[PDB]
């Protein structure tokens, strides 16, 4: 007598890496970076009109 | 290990500069987070409690001693956990009493006497750092001076401690204020000693807890029982319902009014003693 | 160990840092296009007002 | 593999997860039914021939 | 590498004949639009399930 | 500084899987994440500079926390008796009389420990000081059992400790002691546990007493880098034991506790100070406080108040019983080994 | 390591069925009687027939007394070979934080502390059984302390019934209830005797300046909404007070030098604010979840910082 188990294929997946640029919603945004944000206190913008 | 408290914006001149002053003064936050926004601290959070609320607040909360104060974010140690990671905290008194060393020190709301931040629209009431033989005490003084006002004394206006005299008078508020402690301590004597007067006559049990008892309770509470029971007497009434009800409620004030310590001191190279406004050395792990 | 299995259980668990790093990474990716929505909706007042 | 996507305060931090099922076989059988006669087993058997 | 080729996927193309269906386009994707009961369970007794 | 032990060495100097852990971490790779698919000094001093500078190229052992505190040498003397001592603190001494005036129960006299404290500032220079361990146990002597040993702690104390007529003091502060009971101001509410003695530094009148408020005791830098050892030491008429008296000969974790026993009576007050070793949780202590001393009980409504004082983390802890010499005499002293400190607090059973 | 962690490690025996190992590995945060604190123990020293006296089987109300006589431990890994448990009394980890587990069917909320109970709960008594081994396994439950504060409550005072329902609870509007079950009265005059001498030694002769106010609080609960909903439906002192007008000694014992109410408030508290842990075990830990929420549900594990 003769008898056995097997294992067929496992499958995985991918996670998809999404950037964010890549989003048409990126319009909105204007991303401009500090390497240091934490030292700065309150920073400002001036608005003339 | 460390917390962080971040101010939010619009903070004026005189604000700022009353955070730089309570520097090392004991803040109680919710839950160990590193973003946790200052309404969680203020106290606005209690939500206005009296006195006994805070002595429940105070225990499902979490103490953390404030370490410097940087303009953006305010950080904090927590008590429990990150005074086992980092040695040893600086803290400040606000207590009357000056601290010795190797004193356990617990902390007490403010029942004496706030700073408050008026930019940010906001309060902050801190805890009172004085050791755990004055709290018990100091607790039990002003529990004892509101039963004297629900008909006081010639005395016990009065505490001495190192040498050094304390006014618990410094009134009409307090007493307003600390009033619903001194509804439970009378109601939960009050059910208690009619429990122990309704089941002591019920049984006197004969085996040896019968002649164990009245031996022992010989001119103890066998005369305070007749004592009682001469202005007193002796359906179904609910008598073993209620000593559920008494010791739930017993139980709940045991926590209350123990006061554990969070902390002790372990003072190196500096005095024994610390005296108020002065910073003391603070851990509380091995 | 002098074996193979252990050598084989640090490639499991090195590779499962991979499994993670990638999954959180892109985790600001996608973290800054939930921020976006929670910011511009909360600069956007409804149409019928 | 889930991904994720980092929130903010005060949302708990949420970490990478990871899903393993591993599906049982399930076996079945078909029949088919071919039956012959009598006289004609004896033809093919070279008998009556 | 937490992304390799699925083995699954190393496997020439089959041979391809040309085979008669309807393939209907629903929204964007194709599909075999097919009714059996004429090929398969003609002229028996079995029901059409 | 590699020797041939080479199996363990490496895990003595801070270890094998160190250096593999540090392989897939700093050794390998490229990832985070990757991509796809003159003769004597000057070279002594010079040498004294590399005595230093090898502790800053690097940087198991537990942590303490020292103690400093600079105290006067009037009841306690911390050059008579030597690193491995208990050391008790005190209150301050002026609250006495105004406490023993409320808590006293009527019929008793308030004005007994103004007096009686009166007078050991009176003998004493014949302020919260220190009160030493072995200082404590003469004073109690009067109401130890056996007294054999409890004459033999008061024989060191009247000729060695720092002070003229300590044995004076000794009549004084366990009046004091008496006077303690009596006025229901209790000595266990007074005394503070301070660490065990590694150091101390005197001068005129006072010293400067260093100990161990938590830790373990045998690895404290001692001072003295030629002996930096130090083990605890308490004199037999205080220490008692639990697991022999029961029968309890399994082994296991012990740990330390501070017992008191108070004995009211009119005029008949006794003070006692013992050091029990056991096995037992602190919630499970009181009955054996009813078992022992339940015969103080009777005649007694707090007759007990204890206090954690440390744990021994052996599975066998390990006692030793000899007779060290105070000065010219000697005590039956039993020896504790490995003790690492965590105090406590006390407790009332009225 | 050695101050910080204590690892104590049960040895798992050598015959046991791979069933009965998995088993043990679903025991992962699971609650541990020690006897003692060594390093080397074995199953059959933990498990229900250690725990058994002699010749009877203790029922639920003494299954607490001989929980207090013992280590409670916190399974840490279950190992192939052995099971490594930390004891809560000496001190929990390195950083302080211990994965425990919700078998009760209450969630906890931060800062709740953790007092753990035998299962008391009907259709709950669930024992792990290692056929393999011939071993039950009592694994107790963790609750929030004001429910093991009131579950101790009903079994005391079950159990002075018999010397002559209760058995219904509500939890943040969750009806449960508990199994009623027949009680030894060995352990239950134990219970008893608890009572009467930590209930008499909280009586003072303050305590008698206190009585004569109770007819200013059935005045007083008829104006505050809040003593309204103090005393109870179920009180005793206002049946107490309509058959009973007490008065007080007029003067007392040298009664201007000593305070008669403040002793008697200490006194109270020593014996009957005492009360709640002499009866059940301690809660010697509490939750503090980091990053996750404020409510750890059941079966799910929670972080556990030392909690006096």
């Amino acid at each position: 007598d003769v008898e056995f188990d097997a294992l067929l294929g496992s499958y995985c997946n991918t996670l998809s890496l999404v950037r964010f640029l890549e989003l048409g919603l990126s319009v909105a945004c204007v991303c401009t970076k500090f390497p240091e944000l934490a030292y700065m206190n309150e920073g400002r913008v001036q608005f003339e009109v | 290990f460390e917390a962080d408290i971040a101010i939010p914006s619009g903070i004026s001149r005189p604000d700022a500069a009353a955070l730089q002053r309570c520097e090392g003064r004991v803040v109680f936050l919710p839950t160990i987070r590193r973003q946790l926004a200052l309404a969680d601290v203020a106290h606005e959070s209690f939500v206005s409690p009296d006195t006994l609320g805070l002595l429940l607040a105070y225990r499902r909360r979490f103490p953390a001693v404030i370490t410097r104060v940087l303009p953006t974010r305010i950080v904090a140690c927590p008590v429990d956990l990150g005074l086992t990671h980092a040695g040893t905290v600086n803290l400040r008194n606000t207590s009357p009493v000056d601290l010795c060393n190797g004193d356990p020190v617990s902390l007490v709301p403010p029942v004496f006497e706030d700073v408050r931040l008026e930019s940010l629209d906001l309060t902050l009431r801190f805890p009172v750092p004085l050791p755990t033989p004055l709290a018990r005490e100091i607790v039990a003084r002003l529990v004892a001076r509101g039963i004297r006002d629900l008909n006081e004394l010639p005395d016990l206006n009065v505490l001495y401690y190192n040498g050094a005299r304390l006014s618990l008078v410094a009134l009409a508020s307090v007493n307003t204020e600390l009033r619903s402690l001194v509804l439970n301590m009378v109601y939960s004597i009050t059910e208690g000693t009619t429990l122990i007067l309704t089941l002591i006559p019920r049984l006197l049990a004969l085996g040896y807890v019968n002649a164990l008892l009245q031996m022992q309770s010989v001119t103890r509470e066998a005369a305070q029982l007749i004592h009682p029971e001469a202005p007193m007497l002796m359906r179904r009434l609910p008598l073993y319902e209620a000593l559920v009800a008494w010791l739930a409620h017993a139980g709940q004030l045991g926590d209350i009014l123990a006061l554990a310590p969070a902390v002790r001191v372990c003072t190196f190279d500096g005095a024994a003693v610390v005296q108020s406004g002065d910073m003391a050395p603070v851990i509380r792990y091995p | 160990d002098g074996t193979g299995i252990s050598l084989h259980r640090q490639l499991r668990a090195i590779q499962q840092l991979a499994r993670n790093v990638q999954a959180v990474l892109g985790a600001f990716e996608r973290g800054t296009a939930d921020q976006m929505l929670h910011v511009l909706l909360e600069k956007a007042p409804p149409l019928a007002l | 593999h889930q991904p994720l996507i980092a929130r903010d305060g005060p949302h708990p931090v949420e970490q990478p997860v990871h899903n393993y099922m591993t599906k049982v076989i399930d076996r079945r059988a078909l029949n088919a039914a071919f039956s012959l006669a009598t006289e004609a087993i004896a033809l093919l058997t070279g008998e009556a021939l | 590498e937490a992304n390799r080729e699925t083995l699954d996927e190393l496997e020439s193309a089959p041979q391809t004949t040309r085979v008669r269906a309807d393939l209907v386009a629903i929204g964007d994707r194709l599909v075999f639009l097919e009714a059996l009961e004429k090929r398969i369970y003609a002229a028996t007794n079995v029901p059409y399930p | 500084t590699k020797p041939l032990p080479t199996a363990p060495m490496a895990w003595a100097e801070s270890s094998p899987r160190e250096l593999a852990g540090h392989a897939p971490l700093r050794r390998v790779l490229r990832p985070p994440i990757a991509r796809r698919d003159t003769r004597a000094t000057r070279d002594d001093t010079e040498q004294a500079v590399d005595k230093i500078l090898r502790g800053a190229r690097r940087a198991g052992a537990p942590r303490y926390h020292l103690t400093r505190q600079v105290t006067l040498t009037d009841l306690c003397q911390p050059n008579a008796e030597r690193a491995g001592a208990l050391l008790l603190a005190l209150r301050h001494p002026t609250d006495l009389p105004h406490l023993a005036r409320h808590r006293a129960p009527p019929g008793r006299q308030t004005e007994r420990l103004a007096e009686a404290w009166g007078q050991l500032l009176e003998a004493s220079a014949l302020r919260a000081g220190l009160v030493s361990f072995n200082f404590l146990v003469a004073a109690c002597a009067a109401a130890y059992d056996a007294r054999d040993a409890a004459e033999a702690v008061r024989a060191h104390i009247t000729t060695n400790y720092g002070g003229t007529r300590a044995g004076a003091r000794l009549d004084r502060f366990s009046e004091c002691l008496r006077a303690m009971v009596h006025t229901h101001v209790f000595p266990h509410e007074v005394m503070r546990f301070f660490g065990g003695l590694v150091s101390w530094v005197t001068q005129d009148e006072l010293a400067s007493v260093t100990a161990v408020c938590s830790g373990p005791q045998e690895a404290t830098h001692t001072g003295h880098p030629g002996r930096p050892r130090s083990a605890v030491t308490i004199p037999a008429c205080a220490f008692v034991d639990l697991d022999a008296e029961l029968c309890l000969g399994g082994p296991g974790a012990a740990f330390l506790y501070l017992v008191f026993t108070y004995r009211q009576c009119r005029d008949q007050e006794l003070c006692c100070v013992y050091v029990v070793k056991s096995q037992l949780p602190p919630r499970g202590l009181e009955a054996a406080l009813e078992r022992l001393f339940g015969r103080l009980r009777i005649t007694n409504c707090t007759y007990a108040a204890f206090a954690e004082l440390g744990v021994m983390p052996d599975d066998s802890p390990r006692c030793l019983h000899r007779t060290e010499r105070f000065g010219a005499v000697g005590v039956p002293v039993v020896i504790l080994e490995g003790v690492v400190w965590r105090p406590g607090g006390w407790r009332a059973c009225a």
